[PDB]
């Protein structure tokens, strides 16, 4: 049967039953910084196993009035074992991402979900103009709320769920790597995404690679059970990462 | 030596006919992230057909390789206050809107560009309006970033030796130059999630990674009677285009040119019904 | 020095046409508006297992 | 010198033109190029991934996202239309911001076949049948699952797999279709009707969802580049 | 490599004598619908002649290429209605009498076009006239149909980022371009018998399968203290010419630019008698 | 570069010259062509089919 | 890439004239005005069976 | 016989890994006057790169060939004075302070000049302009030393005969024009450390071996009504160049045109203290 | 004669074109060529020169000779910062006017490895070591030779070599930095440090000092021309 | 009397251009601005005796 995967990174494993195929970015699996395409000099440092593992990034429930939720990377593992370590130590980074989010429900409940990647989400302000501080959109592994109604609160990112707070049609986020959790087939969905970037690498802190979205376009419905909620999480594994520029920490 | 020798189509149709078996290529899951290759050969008898349409002019060569205005401004040849007798342009892409949502499709794009310029004169409307005049000069100057800037029309950095720049007279063809591939990085990126500061502080969004220079323009010393206003047009061509990881086209209008702000817009219009068909 | 290739179809259908560089650098020549090479596998097909069009997809 | 003669287009700037100019930064050195991930080479490209179409849309949606969905019920008269619209891709208001009418609304010219993909969003132990047509161009959209069965159509089987693929056939006079679709260059209509109905077991929800998406064929193409209506500025941005 | 190397003449006249003999060329019935082939040879004695004439200017190519106006207006640099400052004309070749005859003796034609434009400029009368103003300079835009279409002169619609423009300055060569064939069936069609509508309702006529677009002209930024009139007149020259079913040229004359209705006319002069051959 | 000299007739629009001339729609496809009935590609083609002659024009 | 080929004569009657395309797209060059095929079969002999001008036509 | 057919980048970095030995790259000593030549790879542990920057635009042939203005001044087609109706300039590259800097680089300096001459004119405002005159023509004339010098417009010696000049049109390209390398000794000199008499004394410095000639430049014909001015700007741009002993680059502002006159100047600026690296 | 057409940007004048133009000296005879000592033919030559770095500027400099020393102390805490600088060579008023930061003036982008020398000038009995530390562009500078330890660093022991060599590696994000440099692309600080202290015997002077040179490495370079700032004028020079 | 060489690489990397002398005078050709050799021993070596960097200079 297809419907069986198992992937093992590091010493950790994944395992699921009922699930569709794997996508694999633009048709390009992570792989190391060649030797011709390099810019830095001094030699990088490979922890391999000890930060190329799956970590799990907190849970969240899903209600039938659920809106949708973000994450940004590598903003959310920046205080995660020994990744964050090395994210706070090193002036640049480089790593593929393996993404896998799981959610479960009996035969009996209706929805989906639509899991989606995007490269360089740069989102606008609740307030034309003014600005917001790296904390309406990026908090750590807390996961971020869109919202039905148009957001208000100048202090805070644009919310609005059909325009994605970019500016687009909800609709068309398909061209990006995406799939979708629909509770009748499928319990999982796993992406694997290359290194995207303009440069051979970059600051881990400063710099958003990709945000994670998760938007449920067929609300969540059920009757006469007693599971209330139906919860949701998300596993990441870094993948071919190095690093480079040692000096003191934080960042 | 003297002479050096350097089409597609699209897919043909085959013919198909009845067919009863346990294939049901019509059948699929969109859950995987894949989208169906079923042509109207798999799901209905069709004829044999030989297309020679192609997709020459769907090319991102052919869709980016038009002429657009960028920017427009009026400098005038006298008067009082200094700062209206040139223009002096930071150059960006943001500017005007169509140009900007043509771009604005993909992340990274990296190419040769070819800039040409318009500028066009009238006189100014008074009370006396007779004179001659002879025929008016212009300069364009370009500075890289970190040069120095005039501050007024008859300055001493106007007298270029190494900043390049174009003298042109009225009355000639648009002037027009090529540009070379001239950013840091390995491609230029319309879109930057990030900050300038490395502890996430600071200006936000592509307004950071904007450092192509400016442009500065004036009458050469043409300084009339009365007053005369000249405007100058930028129009840019992207020469040897490569795009990479498209993305979907905006839906709401601009509001301002450093920034993704908007409001929000409908998905679409409205019909009457589910089911109305007509007019 | 001087290259000769065919120019686009038209109606009414010697098909071909001369062209010489005369700048140093790259960057001054003319676009090149003849490639018509594309690969839509990248976007309709990015998955890991290969997919057959007349067999089921999941199992 | 060599005598010579100026022809009629001396002096002139045509914006499409193609002509060799003076570099402006001599034996500048370019950065050196670097293969990211996800080249695009035609728009064509991107027009054949699916995308989401908004058909629900009934002029009373206070939620924007409930366009997106097209309701169903379980107990309905035995034949019923579950909706029905006009194929203008670049010109209906369900197209018109898809990721396809997009694209097509920098062209004039377009031809080729197109995909219609359905999904089906319900309960894991729900059940129907659904007949789904195609009526080329004529003087009266079909009224009845009767009238509709004469043209193109498939009978979509609900089950395991959650899909099902109308493929609409390029069937017109000319090579060629406006964008700007007139009554010269129709295409004709969709619609969906019940064939079996929608039963379910105790214990579900009473209601559920269907998705259409929206992509090209592989024969399909574009021409005549031109600006796009969607996008308009009153003042020059700051 | 390098080089590449790349008459007919009428038929002769043959020497004829006497004859008697069943034969009889010269007796043919006309109901079968075939013109007679007999030539002077078979009705009389005839002397050997070599022509050299040839029907070289009589073909279609050269017949059809010749450039011809087809439309003319005028616009101002200044005024109060804002219509009255621009120019927006849907592409047609009924508008003008000369080359639309000359066009409708074919039913279906194929080919590409060049087009020509030619602008000229006065100064409008008035009491006063003293004023200095440099070069004009003017703007064509092409919009294909369903693209945005400019409202006033200063619109943004003018930014053309994809649709083609010229910019051409007064006292240059006139401006000139290439078309290809961009019609979206197999041929143009002069005349169309038949409906826009399936149950023959609507629109009759060739004016159903006009679709080409639209040109719209402009002055750049000229806007002089006094009015200044410019009037651009559009030149059309067909290259590569085909052409189907040839059909009688047009007796009547012409009065509507989208119809052919006529009034009667009589089918030519008159003369004295059967018999009068005199002046 | 190259030197060189206009001579009369520079500039000039002789409606019935043959020259070059850019293309305003680069790459643009073409649709493809059919062989309709009834080719012309010559007017005395025309010329030489007959027609009825109005001899009988008696002013009344 | 450079074709040769005769041009029509004139009074006083080297007859030759040489022709290069610069643009990229056929719609671009210059009119073929040098053909000179014709047949007029198509109007003046339409009829199916071959009718020869010596006999009588019918019967 | 037709056709005869005519990169360097900067070094790669290679692999290095731990070391312990009796060698010390990094320790030296300057009191050699040797610049140590130690590498990042000697220093610690490096990846292999591969480099492809190259050295380009850093050549003495790049850095010199940007045209740079010289010299401008002005003239008057009518007026009272007659020594301010034409311009009479002793060639020479220290009038203007950037392409002077830019020069003064290199101790020798050898190459051929390329000459280019931009002229503009402007009416002179005053209480009545009205007046139509046609397009001015200029001449530029170059004299070697010890060559006749005109005391006037309409003198006799701008007759020449053998001194080169060139006539030029308003509304036409601007002039330009090659020299080769005209200098009696084997390379130009920028600094010149001596006097011109044998016993030390009379002129010093620069201003001994300057003997290029000069430029005068008039209005043919032209004398308007009413005054007009004319402005003349004169760029140099080396060709062909070669360059020895290079010196380092001047700190104090110019003062003189031919002297190296100054004014004493600190060697930077300053800063807090020797430890503050904030901004 | 020939037929031709003139196409944008004729008549132009552009300060950086390559054209040829007429001789107004024809069959001038040039002098003969010498081959002169000390030929330059790319400026990289002239930048790969050590120059004194004028590391001492504080503020209250009454003699501008004491900019480039650089002092130290017999008697010391046992951790103390020797000197403290931004790498800006372009930019920063300590490397601003050098022989390198002169030539980079010229140009707009930078890149390579640099090379900063170290001269001991104390007493030929006195001895010490000291710590050299390159960090890495980060939110925070350095503020104890702890912090210092933890980047690029050597360790310099002062006997009959009296100069140690600190090569400062290429570690960027992009090919190439800005000569006016900001935020995006910073470079980093560099910082020195007594190792262990400096000890005299009797009889030698108590304070001694240190000259810092700079220079370019093998792989520097250079790119985009533009016009310095340091040098303007107000009038005509006469 | 026609010189061939290569033109600057650019974006996207027929990289060849041709060129041709007009007048009579050496002077009047264009700028030689593709010459890249360059040698800074000159310079930063000026020393009689050869160092070696690995070994210690002084003695
Ligand atoms: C996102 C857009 C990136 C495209 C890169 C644009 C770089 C601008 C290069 C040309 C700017 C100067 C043009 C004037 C030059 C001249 O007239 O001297
Ligand atoms: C029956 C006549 C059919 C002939 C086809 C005519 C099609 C018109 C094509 C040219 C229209 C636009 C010309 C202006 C183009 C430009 O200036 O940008
Ligand atoms: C230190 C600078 C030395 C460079 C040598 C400059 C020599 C000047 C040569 C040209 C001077 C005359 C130019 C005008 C010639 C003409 O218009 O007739
Ligand atoms: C700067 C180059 C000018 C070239 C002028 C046009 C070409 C003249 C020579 C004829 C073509 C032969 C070219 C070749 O030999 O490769
Ligand atoms: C854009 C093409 C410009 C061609 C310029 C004129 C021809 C110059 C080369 C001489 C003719 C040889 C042509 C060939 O080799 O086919
Ligand atoms: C004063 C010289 C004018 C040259 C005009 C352009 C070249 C025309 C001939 C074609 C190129 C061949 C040159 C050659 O045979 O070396």
């Amino acid at each position: 049967s297809d419907r069986v995967r198992s992937i093992t990174l590091g010493n950790s494993t994944i395992t699921t039953q009922e699930c569709a195929n794997v996508v694999v970015g633009y048709g390009r699996w992570p792989t190391y910084l060649r030797d011709d395409e390099a810019t830095a000099e001094d030699q990088p440092t490979q922890p391999d196993v000890a930060t190329c593992r799956f970590y799990t990034l907190d849970s969240i429930k899903w209600e039938k009035g659920s809106v949708g939720w973000w994450w940004k990377f590598p903003e959310a593992l920046s205080d995660m074992g020994l990744f964050g370590q090395n994210m706070q130590y090193h002036y640049l980074g480089r790593a593929g991402y393996t993404i896998h989010v799981q959610c479960n429900a009996s035969k009996f409940h209706q929805g989906c979900l639509l899991v989606v990647c995007v490269p360089e989400a740069e989102m606008g302000g609740a307030v034309v103009g003014q600005a917001f501080s790296a904390t309406a959109m990026a908090n750590g592994d807390k996961a971020y709320e869109f919202t039905s109604a148009t957001q208000s609160d100048q202090t805070k990112v644009q919310t609005a769920i059909h325009n994605a707070g970019m500016g687009v049609g909800v609709g068309n986020l398909t061209i990006y790597p995406h799939q979708w959790i629909n509770l009748r087939t499928n319990n999982s969905a796993t992406i694997v995404m290359p290194y995207i970037n303009s440069v051979p690498m970059d600051n881990m802190f400063r710099h958003y690679n990709f945000t994670l979205m998760v938007i449920p376009f067929v609300k969540l419905d059920y009757a006469d059970t007693a599971s209330t909620y139906v919860p949701i999480t998300v596993t990441v594994a870094p993948m071919c990462a190095e690093y480079n520029g040692l000096r003191l920490a934080q960042a | 030596d003297v002479e050096e020798a350097i089409v597609v189509h699209v897919a043909d149709t085959m013919r198909s006919g009845p067919s009863n078996s346990a294939s049901v290529p019509a059948l699929t899951a969109v859950e995987t992230g894949h989208t169906s290759q079923v042509t109207p050969s798999d799901t209905m008898q069709t004829r044999h057909v030989k297309n020679y349409h192609s997709r020459s002019e769907s090319t991102v060569e052919n869709f980016l390789g038009r002429s657009a205005c960028v920017y427009m401004e009026e400098y005038k040849t006298t008067d009082n206050d200094v700062n209206k007798k040139f223009v002096a342009w930071p150059i960006n892409t943001k500017q005007m809107v169509q140009m900007r949502r043509k771009l604005e499709m993909f992340t990274y794009l990296r190419f040769d560009m070819e800039v040409t310029f318009v500028i066009t004169s009238r006189q100014d409307p008074g009370t006396t309006l007779a004179q001659d005049m002879p025929v008016l000069t212009h300069q364009i100057m370009y500075v890289p970033p970190g040069g120095p800037i005039p501050a007024k029309v008859d300055d001493y950095a106007w007298q270029t030796s190494t900043n390049p720049s174009i003298f042109w007279t009225e009355g000639n063809a648009p002037a027009r130059m090529s540009i070379p591939f001239i950013s840091i990085g390995n491609a230029y990126s319309n879109f930057y999630d990030g900050w300038s500061n490395f502890d996430q502080r600071g200006s936000y969004g592509y307004n950071t990674l904007n450092n192509l220079g400016h442009i500065y323009v004036r009458h050469v010393s043409g300084s009339s009677p009365h007053p005369i206003t000249s405007t100058i047009r930028v129009y840019f061509k992207p020469k040897h285009t490569r795009a990479w990881v498209p993305r979907p086209p905006r839906l709401c209008q601009y509001k301002k040119a450093f920034s993704v702000d908007f409001t929000p817009t409908p998905i679409t219009d409205t019909r009457k019904d589910i089911n109305t068909v007509t007019t | 020095g001087a290259q000769v290739s065919t120019q686009k179809t038209g109606a009414h259908e010697i098909i071909h046409y001369t062209n010489i560089n005369y700048y140093k650098d790259a960057a001054s020549n003319s676009a090149n508006r003849q490639d018509f090479t594309q690969d839509p596998s990248k976007f309709t097909e990015p998955v890991k297992d290969v997919m057959i069009k007349s067999l089921p997809a999941l199992n | 010198g060599l005598p010579t003669m100026n022809t009629p287009g001396s002096t002139q700037f045509l914006t499409s033109d193609d002509f060799q100019s003076p570099c402006a930064l001599p034996q500048f050195d370019v950065t050196p190029s670097m293969n990211i991930p996800g080249e695009v080479k035609n728009l064509m490209e991107i027009a054949e991934v699916d995308s989401v179409v908004p058909v629900n849309n009934v002029q009373d949606t206070t939620d924007q996202m409930e366009m997106f969905r097209i309701p169903v019920t379980i107990n309905a008269p035995l034949q019923q239309q579950v909706f029905g619209l006009r194929l203008q891709p670049g010109l209906d208001s369900v197209f018109k911001h898809t990721l396809l009418g997009e694209i097509l609304n920098y062209y004039a010219h377009w031809s080729g076949s197109m995909k219609l993909t359905f999904v089906f969003c319900g309960s894991a132990m729900a059940t129907g049948k659904f007949l789904i047509a195609y009526s080329p161009p004529g003087a009266n959209p079909p009224k009845t699952r009767k009238d509709a069965m004469l043209g193109t159509h498939i009978i979509w089987d609900i089950g395991l797999q959650s899909s099902c693929v109308l493929c609409v056939p390029w069937i017109s006079q000319t090579h060629y279709r406006l964008v700007q679709q007139d009554e010269y260059t129709s295409a004709g209509y969709v619609t969906c009707w019940y064939q079996t109905g929608m039963i379910v077991p105790p214990g579900t929800p009473n209601s559920s969802s269907i998705m259409c998406f929206a992509s090209a064929c592989n024969d399909f193409s574009v021409r005549m580049l031109r600006d796009t209506p969607f996008i308009s500025q009153d003042n020059k941005l700051q």
